[PDB]
RNA sequence: CAAUGGUAGGAGAGCGUUCUAAGGGCGUUGAAGCAUGAUCGUAAGGACAUGUGGAGCGCUUAGAAGUGAGAAUGCCGGUGU
RNA sequence: AACUUGGGAGUCAGAACAUGGGUGAUAAGGUCCGUGUUCGAAAGGGAAACAGCCCAGACCACCAGCUAAGGCCCCAAAAUA
RNA sequence: CCGAUAGUGAACCAGUACCGUGAGGGAAAGGUGAAAAGCACCCCGGAAGGGGAGUGAAAUAGAACCUGAAACCGUGUGCUUACAAGUAGUCAGAGCCCGUUAAUGGGUGAUGGCGUGCCUUUUGUAGAAUGAACCGGCGAGUUACGAUUUGAUGCAAGGUUAA
């Protein structure tokens, strides 16, 4: 029950039952998503794939396909009359994880 | 329950009347109303007919028992200023504020 | 000679910490159940 | 015809006056001291929003350096190790090891030092 | 801000050492106990929470200075009154108060804010080789190298 | 046309200008005419030749 | 696939404020204003719920301007130190 | 990306640094020309702090990787190699 | 076209208070309710003021009487604070107190990192160079005529009228 998938451009540290904020998924509410690239398995039979394990794979549920919190984002330089606000919301998709098959 | 009086637009400065309040403020009725008349200041007459004014507020209108009777809440709030004047050294004037004050004390019995 | 800032509604609370009254002396009396200045005289027949 | 200015320039000055909710004092209150802090700090975020992916890489740097000593290793000789062997786990997931499966962390040092 | 672990108090279990000042360089002693005393050999460091262990520098009057620096290396100080400089040498004290000599060298390799400064509450120095701390258990640590 | 859904000939019409109103419109402060000297001032200009 | 730091300046697209036209709506079973909230849009900004309030006010397309303020030893009010 | 014609301009107080020179005393954070940078109008990393020096040009987000100048006893990331 | 800082200086007993020897200068100040039905009577107080009772849809609609913002002044409280060097925030973050426009929530805040206001004027300002005590109002490229250039529309060797 300890596996490192590299979703996204990042790498995250799943285990049964866990909820997993990740990068916005080509996928529709309710579906499950089965992830192929795992570098780690832990537990009691460890497994350190070189760049991969190759043969291991992690499968969820996706949930809740939303968008971030919203953050303003301003700037400014102080003796001259120039500044900028914008807004942005970044887009997040909420999974489960379900099996991690070794 | 609670009984409340009032005396709008008394005269005198807020800041004065708010020194001789703090002594009074959770104390049982019938040692506030001895601190008031022992106490050497100018707002001190005014502020006992206020507190003897609920006291009669709350056996009359409200059947209370003033034994058990006890300061809540008393207050000074800012009534409106007069516009005066001093006159000065060289062809000046300056202000004079004329403050005025509203003055509330609640008493009640510790009941509910 | 002069404030070259103003005072903050903070600084100007806290030097006011101690400007305040104290209650008076004020024991009771024992010819009448009443309140009187320790010293003094009695506001209400006045006895000594 | 005339437009009068009544209720917009209160409907602005009111939102700034709530993003100053918490602040010290005066610039919690009052408005050109208040905008005045609402622009400082909306420029202190953008460069903390920065300076948080250096800060967490710096301070997990610590704790592998930390684990990779009661090996009797230094950091520099473990990330070459776990280089030139083909591990490809970032420093995130290397101190995350270390904290909780001691286990896993050292049976992978010791294949750090066989890759040299 | 994701998964990464934060030490706090309620997590912290902090020990006890002891370390042989018998033959060491002063400013090269001064720096691994240090590191000791804040928190950074243990994989939970957390910077806003006081980790770290407790250190008993037990001799302290063996410390050895090299080169010239027993009449070289002058400790400064001002009363904050006109002309109050006042200076005490490095062999100096070490005859005179050989505690404040290490205490304040290890004192000046960590930071000055409030944590810094509790922390370096953690050392005690003694010069002869006992110390009163026999209820704590402390361990012995050697230094590195 | 209804009187209710009028609409120009695309091209026709066009907002004008307005100077003096703020930094984000670009002709905010100084409004166009620079810093200083004659031409700057109100009025302010040799007539022609 | 490639581009997007910016003062003086040039160019483009917009948001909001009063009044008019035409169309269609909402209001004593509570309009506008005011206050509070953990809401929405890339921005200027737009809603919704409650409290107070007591008679008017939005929306769509077009038109017209006394159309947007933090600074001027600015002007007037009224409140500090 | 260059040229032509037409609409709108802003600018005419400049500054360090390196090099080729005049002036001054092979003085000046001096002054005046040639050439190149970059401040002006440029945020980020290094020179303790430090417009003009070294490195490098910020569309927004991320608790991902590897490099620059400068660094690796600890304040303070990284060899007490 | 204005809608009480506007529109006449003046919506009100305005060329009036007030100022000046005089010629002359020259303000501020609108709103109870449909209807006075404008609070009989009791209670504290010398009165003012108030607490009830009553009139009324409503009395914080009680004569400064429609609504009632901010600066400012108070009273009560949830979390915090007497070893600490602060352009007052921001990013990280325990502990405690709550429960929403229900969403990877709200309040506080031990401790850690990084951080010298804004405007104007300048080669260059944290500047010990300028301006602003705070809040509110309201305060600056207009439109008449003529010229020129661009868009858009009618007609075209013709196009168009002024009084
Ligand atoms: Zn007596």
């Amino acid at each position: 029950m300890f596996a490192i998938i590299e979703t996204g451009g990042k790498q995250i540290k799943v285990e049964e039952g866990q909820e997993i904020f990740v990068e916005k998924l080509d996928v529709n509410e309710g579906d499950t998503f089965t992830f192929d690239k795992v570098l780690f398995v832990g537990g009691d039979s460890v497994k350190v794939g070189a760049p991969t394990v190759e043969g291991a794979t992690v499968t969820a549920t996706v949930n809740k396909q939303g968008r971030g919190k919203k953050i303003t984002v301003f700037t400014y330089k102080r003796r001259k009359n120039s500044k900028r606000k914008k807004g942005h919301r970044q887009p997040y998709t909420k999974l489960t994880i379900d099996k991690i098959n070794a | 329950m609670e009984a409340k009086a009032v005396a709008r637009t008394i005269r005198i400065a807020p800041r004065k009347v708010r020194l001789v309040l703090d002594l009074i403020r959770g104390k049982n009725a019938a040692e506030a109303i001895a601190i008031l008349k022992l106490t050497n200041k100018a707002s001190s007459p005014v502020i006992e007919k206020v507190l003897m004014s609920a006291l009669a507020n709350a056996e009359h209108n409200y059947d209370m028992n003033t034994d058990e009777l006890v300061v809540k809440e008393a207050y000074a709030n800012e009534g409106p200023t007069l516009k005066r004047f001093r006159p000065r050294a060289q062809g000046r004037a300056s202000a004079i504020n004329k403050r005025t004050s509203h003055i509330t004390i609640v008493v009640s019995d510790g009941k509910e | 000679a002069v404030p070259k800032r103003r005072t903050s509604k903070t600084r100007k609370n806290k030097r006011r910490t101690h400007f305040k009254i104290s209650v008076p002396g004020m024991t009771e009396c024992p010819n009448c159940g009443e309140y009187k200045l320790s010293h003094r005289v009695c506001k209400n027949c006045g006895s000594y | 015809p005339r437009v009068k200015g009544g209720t917009v320039t209160r409907a602005r000055r009111k939102k700034t006056i709530k993003l100053a909710k918490g602040y010290f004092g005066s610039k919690h209150t009052l408005y050109k001291v208040a905008k005045q802090q609402v622009m400082k700090s909306g420029q202190y975020a953008f460069r903390d929003r920065r300076q948080r992916k250096r800060d967490f890489r710096k301070l997990w740097i610590t704790r592998i350096n930390a684990a990779a000593r009661q090996h009797e290793m230094s950091y520099s000789r473990l990330m070459n190790g776990l280089k030139k062997a083909g591990i490809d786990i970032n420093r995130k997931m290397l101190s995350e090891i270390a904290i909780s499966d001691e286990k896993a962390f050292a049976q992978l040092v010791t294949k750090a030092k066989d890759a040299l | 801000m994701r998964q990464t672990f934060m030490a706090n108090e309620s997590n912290i279990e902090r020990k006890w050492y002891v370390i042989d000042a018998e033959g060491q360089t002063l400013g090269r002693l001064s720096s691994e106990v240090a590191s000791i005393l804040r928190g950074k050999n243990k994989v939970t460091y957390t910077p806003h929470v006081d980790t770290g262990d407790y250190v008993i520098v037990i001799n302290a009057s063996k410390i050895e200075f090299t080169g010239n620096k027993e009449t070289d290396k002058v400790y400064y100080r001002h009363s904050n009154h006109p002309g109050g400089i006042k200076s005490i040498t490095a062999g100096e004290l070490r005859r005179t108060n050989p505690e404040r000599l290490i205490e304040n060298s290890i004192k000046g390799m960590l930071p000055s804010t409030r944590l810094g400064e509790k922390q370096g509450k953690k050392l005690f120095v003694y010069g002869g080789a006992e110390h009163p701390h026999a209820a704590q258990q402390p361990e012995n640590y050697e230094l590195r190298g | 046309m209804k009187l209710h859904e009028l609409k120009p000939a695309e091209g026709s019409r066009k907002e004008r200008n307005r100077v003096g109103r703020g930094v984000a419109t670009g002709n905010g402060k100084t409004s166009g005419r620079g810093h200083k000297g004659q031409k700057a001032r109100s009025g302010g200009g040799v007539r022609p030749g």
